[PDB]
């Protein structure tokens, strides 16, 4: 159990 | 006494890191910049959005962005650029990024690593 990484909350602009 | 201008650049740091950071700092649109790791001509906005995770007492939220690197410049999944994390940072302080979800990020105040009091 390691924090393999985190989520990027998306945007608007790109699809 | 010593002369150095220190901005809201910290560098060499992880992703669940910022997060700990940030959420730690308990400051709502709280941004900071930081370098990716081992990451090629990229960078990263983390902001403590001002939405809990559950309600009065959780660690903020963290909103973590890529910001890409086109020649020097900087963007956001747009096609608009900026001439580097200051003039993006900056012109988004004003406005804000915006979610696909929904959601608008805030940038107030920077992240400055260095307490006063112990």
């Amino acid at each position: 159990m390691d924090n393999q990484g985190v989520i990027y909350s998306d945007l608007n602009l790109p699809p | 006494g010593s002369s150095g201008s220190s901005g809201w650049y910290h560098g060499h740091m992880s992703g669940g890191q910022a997060e700990t950071l940030l959420q730690a700092k308990g400051e709502p649109w709280t941004f900071l910049v930081r370098e990716s790791l081992s990451q090629p001509g990229d960078f990263v906005l983390s902001v403590l959005s001002d939405q809990p995770k559950a309600g009065p007492g959780s660690p903020l939220r963290v909103t973590h962005i890529k910001v890409m690197c086109e020649g020097g410049r900087y963007t956001v999944g747009g096609l608009e650029t900026f001439d580097s994390l200051t003039d993006l940072v900056e012109h988004f302080k004003k406005t804000g990024i915006e979610e696909a979800s929904g959601a608008f990020v805030y940038l107030r105040q920077p992240y400055y690593s260095g307490p006063s009091s112990g």
